[PDB]
């Protein structure tokens, strides 16, 4: 999996996104920290005109399951799903996954993009700093590059 | 409000979007203010007159509820259709 | 609003009377006066800031609509819920 | 029939209605001329805490059924319908039949009476100066007292 670190600042995240998106939209995950984090996103990203679906912790089974179906039908080009429903998430084949909000544990790392292939995550220096030395073990055992801000953590 | 719409160009959206993910009990204008610092990391631009603001956005609406308080809320789009009746049904 | 309230003491419930009677399709500032006039025989009592006025009255509502327009509604209580139910359900 | 007529200004309506139903509510009918003034003060009178119902040629048949239902069943205190409306209702052996839109043609008002027994009318002498003459007549024939105000039109 191809993998590219940026360095991004808390409010500069959603810029970055919609620039990427706007690249490339179709297939993409997008995992955030917070329930209310993903519906903001879904809404804000769907009114840009992609349209998006968003999965976490307040949404019954069918809910989940039916968000699912409609980014696997192609009708929601881009699906927002929170840090901790996203473990028990099944899908793959991902085109692209993003990492809007760095997870804390390097094994959500490691399942997150096992998922797709293509994964971009933005690394928040303000909060991510405790990963850093495991992201760039990482970055090492895939054959990826590693950004020198990782390294000065 | 042409002052905040030209700094703020994605205020709509925004407001929209805060809305959207409380729209299960509404929302009232501290708690848009407090949400709007959270999410995009500015202060919300307007003091005073904010309901008539608030109503200047398609699909907004406001309430004045038994309990006393103004509560604000959203009607779907074609665009959040899908998310609005989500959150609407989603966990209580 | 305390001088139009110590005037007209009955204006919450002639205001929902309005909306309820309108409440298929919502009602504009300018015809909730004109109604008020027809109605009561007296010019509605406040000429600017009616938003804010309007949701100081128990269950009132207001939507800015996809149109454009301002629209004002009613949610039901429990005096009124069986009209509002049958306004909401009648001839279209 | 005990049948009594006021002469009351369009305007003055609605607290003369209050006035009476505070003394007594229950098993009322009151005839209105307009759709939206049926609602108006049905909605009115309910916020007033007399629970009153409307019929008028906007509801649908099962609308119309069941607001006759609820105030046959104890319910609904009041009905409001409208003058139109009133000539195909199926409801007699009411209190209070009030005409607080006086009818426009005397046969109507003939039918209502039917209906209950107290009749009361509100005569607005600058909309009902036509129906003078001939209600006179009816009060006479029913042996009831003639107001002044309805000779000097």
């Amino acid at each position: 999996v191809k993998q590219t670190i940026y360095e991004v600042n808390k409010y500069a995240k959603r810029s970055k996104l919609i620039e990427i998106l706007s690249e490339q939209a179709d297939g993409t995950i997008v995992f955030v920290e917070t329930k209310r984090g993903a519906d903001f996103l879904a809404s804000f990203l769907s009114e840009k005109e992609f349209p998006t679906t968003s999965i976490h912790g307040d949404r019954l089974q069918s809910q989940r399951e039916q968000a699912l179906r409609d980014f696997k039908n192609g009708s929601m080009k881009v699906l927002i799903a929170t840090s901790v429903a996203s473990r028990g998430l099944d899908i793959k084949n991902i085109k692209h996954v993003i990492n809007y909000d760095m997870p804390s544990k390097i094994d959500d790392y490691v399942h997150r993009i096992g998922r797709t292939g293509r994964a971009t995550s933005f690394f928040d220096p303000e909060k991510d700093r405790a990963i850093a030395a495991d992201l760039v073990k990482i970055l090492e055992g895939s054959g990826q590059t590693v950004p020198d801000f990782l390294r000065t953590c | 409000y042409i002052s905040v719409r030209e700094e703020y160009p994605d205020i709509d959206s925004e407001v929209r979007a805060i809305l959207l993910s409380h729209a299960q009990n509404g929302i009232t204008i501290s708690s848009i203010k407090s949400e709007y610092r959270k999410l995009t990391g500015n202060p919300f631009p307007l003091h005073d007159n904010v309901t008539d603001f608030l109503l200047t956005i398609p699909n907004v609406t406001a309430e004045c509820s038994e309990s006393g308080k103004r509560i604000f809320n959203l009607k779907a789009s074609l665009k959040n259709g899908h998310l609005l009746d989500m959150v609407l049904n989603q966990k209580e």
